[PDB]
RNA sequence: UUUCGGGAAUUCUUCUCUGCGGGAUUCCUUUGUAUGCACAAGGUGAAAUUUUGGGCAACAGCAGGUCUGUGAUGCUCCUCAAUGUUCUGGGCGACACGCGCACUACAAUGUCAGUGAGAACAAGAACGAACCUACUUGAUCAAAAGAGUGGGGAAACCCCGGAAUCACAUAGACCCACUUGGGACCGAGGAUUGCAAUUAUUGGUCGCGCAACGAGGAAUGUCUCGUAGGCGCAGCUCAUCAAACUGUGCCGAUUACGUCCCU
């Protein structure tokens, strides 16, 4: 009497997809219960991109000293924040952050070979960037504030969603796509 | 950045937690406490209140965290 | 009657796995009933100090080991019948021990 | 923004090798213009052959090594 | 009227968990006595669960499971826990059932996770003089 | 039915402190005013019924581990001291508090000196607990 | 509520104190008074530790002075105190409210005048 | 039906202990090969590329360090008011300064007060005792410390080794402030090690906290998986004192798997 798996036993996996025809293949939206899987993702190359995108987002938040390698307080976290995402836009959690990591990061980007020159980014390094800059815009933001931790990611992830400026991710990505089309 | 947040509820801002914080979505401690201007110390006691009336709906706890939406 | 156990204590393995069974097989000779041998763990002493004799370079170190084992065996004889079990051309090195326990 | 596929890498390029050359296939529409076209392009991320790219102009080309 | 039982056992980093299964009246899964219901967080009691969850509940249906586990941490027994409850499962449907059975909840195991029924062999990597950790080497100055 | 470890730690032991509280017989040290839990800590307990919930937690510590010490009980509840500029280091809870709390169930009936050398449960005290552990799971 | 009589500072023992904080943490800003002591005055006068110092009434200021002065007539014990064998005068006391400084500077003033070395 | 005894009685080696063995070899499949030596991806598998981490390591050299390790040493200096030796006292610890390496922080992904579950390497004494520990007493009223029975040549006692990160649906306090952040500096009792505690021991209590510090310019160190970072614990020095070193486990990531721009 097998059934399929819920995260947190709440948020459901089916019919989990992205619009950005490009990152298919490097956003999982594989069926798990919690964050934690204590799995060797680093073995190889690629093999990171099969990681759930939920964990991925869960490894993005014990970065400081005072973080680093709080796995179970990161899942807390996550948990608080699905539900205030769920009410703030009234649709499925999980949906919402994969639109928001297929958004987060330039798709184009000036290097330093020519000068500057522009240059092309690869899918991988796309979805990277996106868990990356939202994660240090929401941490920013709760340094020294009456906001909490669970409040701050949740209105980065649904302005990031929209492609609202008032991201942090967006602002940045908008900053580094402008700069690079000057350096065609 | 004076921030002074009152710790003592007068009624004034009594009336405003009874009448329109239930009309709100995504009622949190922190939430109210800027918009009325009171510390999130009674901002979190007044939420309490409200929760044991059932005049809102608690949605997600935690031993630190609380966040409630309306009926 | 009585059950007498025999301590075999040894700083090189080799030594201590053949008396241990030299001292089975007489005892099996003389028809006794046995318990064990036991292989009991293996302790190890670390010492770790400074190559240099004075304080100049790199401070680089070595670290000198020495490994003790131990085995026991119990035997239900008399203490007569023990002593001529015991007794042959023991190793050097090896250090054999004689107890009744209650 | 039109999309690319990637069907070769050409060696890693530029000083301290963090960007890659490859060629793409602008898969666009299939009796449209611009159909089975290719292209040389600088890429900065990893990336490994069927990758696909997101270009936001199909104009400029890369010049060889 | 005869005993149907086995023993297996589970590892992680230090942990070793060992699980007696039984055939009994009624389900009941108890870790070091406590029932599953009651193991905190919340987030590792769903690691545990996950090897009933994957094959379903109507496996354990008359299954009496007891597991002790010593040495570890926090999640390291939690995680030993979990693949002796899952290897105690396979060890009982192979002596007390017939193989088609058996390679059906095995291979379900083994699509979800690998290490739910085989050891993951990482261990601490020892200290080394002239360094504060396995691979931290001592500051060095140059004025 | 139930038994102790069937139910929830916490539970169990806010529902005996209650329970000794209510009844009103239990001598409360007049120290329990004045000290801190131990000298690991900072600052004096902030719940006023501490002593209550510390018998209470001896008790269940007992029925677990017979024969314990009031050594052993000491590194139940210890904890981690901040010295100021120097390293941290734990350190081991005082054991005249715990001292009193024994002697306080014993006076109740629910703690015997043991058999060799340390404290253990009297059968009264074997059926108060699982007696309470029915009370909770009924809620 | 807030009452009428709520007041943002109140002066007790020549020092002003914030009415903000909860009672405790008020009384602390006393020279003298620390976070061990602070409690400790609130268990003798009767005052609930969660209220605001700025709903104190003038009797209940009145008591808070009393017990701070001569702590050891309320019961609390010599070994809580902060001047417990007066090198000078052998008695035990509590010092409070600028006979911290005033005493401070006597201790040094004796010290110099012997020419001790700590001194 | 469950639960308890660190009753008793049978029989047994899944877990633990260990002396010698087995096991992995580019072994199998397909790529490109460049047909030789091989490589990449996958399979098999506990493990898949020097399996992982160490130890050992040629030949030539440096006027590198050590005459403060030795009953290893040439030449030379002092040698009875000794540069020998012992004893008393002081100094090696002085400071508005400069530089290297650490520790503690600047807070809410927090501080405080509770409650839960839960490691590994180690060490222990010379006619009995000088070493390490458990238990209860002190206690009809504070910490920590007096004291009394016992146990342990150390898989046997400590010990079912109740470590700290951690967790808590604890209906706990605080609310963005140099503030319940921080804990430097200093005052007053008292105990302990020692022949001796002031120029220099170390714990414990009340007070001081009003001392900077709100994330750090130019510059700069280390690092690729059970790793970095975080967290405690043993040993060593040791009568007394670890912000050091040598080991041990616990929680546990981001990024690259490339190049010859700098060195
Ligand atoms: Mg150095
Ligand atoms: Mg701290
Ligand atoms: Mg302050
Ligand atoms: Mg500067």
């Amino acid at each position: 009497s097998s059934k399929t798996p819920k995260l947190f036993n709440k948020w459901s996996f089916e019919g989990l997809e992205t619009s950005e025809l490009a990152l298919r293949d490097h956003i999982s939206t594989t069926a798990a219960y919690v964050p934690h899987t204590s799995g060797r993702w680093q073995k190889r190359r690629f093999y990171k991109a099969r990681m759930p995108i939920v964990e991925r987002l869960a490894n993005g938040l014990m970065f400081k000293g005072r973080g680093n390698g709080r796995k179970l307080q990161a899942a807390r976290l996550l948990k608080h924040t699905l539900e205030i995402i769920h009410l703030l836009t009234d649709e499925n959690p999980l949906q919402v952050v994969v639109d928001a990591v297929s958004k987060g990061a330039p798709r184009e980007d000036s290097t330093r070979v020519g000068r500057r020159q522009a240059v092309d980014v690869s899918p991988m390094r796309r979805v990277n960037e996106a868990i990356y800059q939202m994660c240090k815009g929401a941490r920013e933001a709760a340094f020294r504030n009456l906001k909490s931790m669970p409040e701050c990611l949740a209105d980065e992830i649904v302005n990031a969603s929209k492609g609202s400026s008032n991201s942090y991710a967006i602002k940045k990505k908008d900053e580094v796509e402008r700069v690079a089309k000057a350096n065609r | 950045e004076a921030l002074q947040n009152a710790v003592m509820f007068d009624k004034e801002t009594y009336d405003k937690l009874r009448s329109e914080v239930p009309k709100y979505k995504l009622i949190t401690p922190s939430i109210i406490s800027d918009r009325l201007k009171i510390a999130v110390s009674i901002a979190a006691a007044g939420l309490k209140q409200l929760c044991r009336e059932k005049l809102i709906r608690l949605v997600s706890c935690s031993s630190k965290t609380r966040v409630y939406t309306r009926i | 009657g009585q059950t007498v156990r025999l301590t075999i204590t040894s700083r090189n393995a080799k030594a201590v796995e053949s008396v241990t069974s030299q001292l089975l097989t007489r005892a099996r000779d003389e028809k006794v009933t046995i318990h064990g041998p036991v292989r009991l763990p293996t302790r190890t002493l670390k010492i770790t100090t400074r190559k240099t004799p004075c304080g100049n370079g790199t401070n680089t170190w070595d670290t000198f080991e020495l490994k003790i084992y131990k085995r026991i065996i119990d035997l239900h004889a008399p203490t007569e019948q023990v002593k001529k079990i015991t007794s042959f051309t023991m190793e050097s090195g090896v250090d054999v021990s004689i107890t009744i326990l209650d | 923004a039109q999309v690319g596929l990637i069907i070769k890498v050409l060696g890693r390029t530029g000083s301290r090798g963090n960007v890659t050359q490859v060629r793409v296939r602008l898969m666009a529409e299939a009796g449209s213009p611009d159909y089975n076209r290719t292209i040389v392009r600088n890429v900065k991320g990893p990336c490994k052959e069927n990758d696909m790219l997101s270009l936001m102009e199909t104009e400029r080309e890369a010049r060889r090594l | 009227y005869a005993l149907k039982q086995v023993q297996t056992f589970g590892k992680k980093k230090t942990a070793i968990a060992v699980a007696t299964v039984t055939k009994a009246a009624q389900c009941n899964i108890k870790v070091n006595g406590v029932p599953l219901q009651q193991i905190l967080p919340d987030t590792l009691r769903a690691k545990i669960m996950e090897a009933i969850t994957v094959v379903g509940s109507k496996y354990y249906s008359r299954l009496r499971i007891d597991v002790a586990v010593h040495g570890g941490g926090q999640v390291s027994q939690a995680y030993a826990a979990r693949q002796a409850i899952a290897k105690g499962l396979i060890a009982f449907f192979q002596k007390y059932h017939n193989e088609v059975e058996k390679a059906a909840l095995k291979d379900k195991f083994l699509a979800y996770d690998k290490f739910l029924l085989i050891a993951d062999p990482r261990r601490c990597e020892p200290k080394k003089w002239g360094r504060h950790s396995a691979r931290t080497r001592f500051t060095k100055s140059y004025r | 039915g139930a038994s102790l470890k069937d139910v929830s730690a916490w539970r169990w032991i806010k529902t005996a402190a209650r329970h000794f509280k209510q009844e009103g017989k239990i001598f409360v040290p007049n120290c329990t005013e004045i000290m801190k839990s131990s000298h690991g800590r900072e600052r004096a307990p902030q719940n006023p019924d501490w002593y209550y919930i510390r018998c209470a937690a001896v008790l269940r510590a007992i029925y677990l581990r017979p024969g314990v010490g009031y050594g052993g009980l000491s590194k139940r509840f210890g904890n981690k001291k901040n010295y100021g500029s120097r390293p941290e280091h734990t350190v081991t809870s005082s054991t005249g508090p715990l001292h009193w709390a024994c002697k306080s169930l014993t006076k109740l009936g629910l703690v015997e000196p043991g058999a060799q050398s340390g404290q253990r449960l009297t059968r009264k005290g074997h059926k108060f607990a699982d007696s309470l552990a029915f009370q909770v799971q009924i809620r | 509520l807030i009452p009428d009589h709520f007041q943002h500072i109140v002066r007790l023992l020549n020092t002003n104190v914030e009415g903000k904080r909860k009672v405790p943490f008020a009384l602390r800003m006393v020279k003298g008074v620390g976070i061990r002591f602070a409690y400790l005055v609130c268990k003798k006068a009767g005052i609930d530790v969660e209220r605001r110092a700025g709903t104190l009434t003038a009797e209940e200021l009145e008591k808070i002075a009393e017990i701070i002065a001569d702590p050891a007539k309320f019961k609390i014990p010599d070994w809580f105190l902060n001047r417990q064998r007066d090198p000078k005068t052998g008695k035990t006391e509590h010092l409070s409210s600028s006979m911290v400084d005033t005493r401070l500077r006597d201790d040094l003033e004796r010290l110099k005048k012997m020419r001790a070395h700590r001194g």
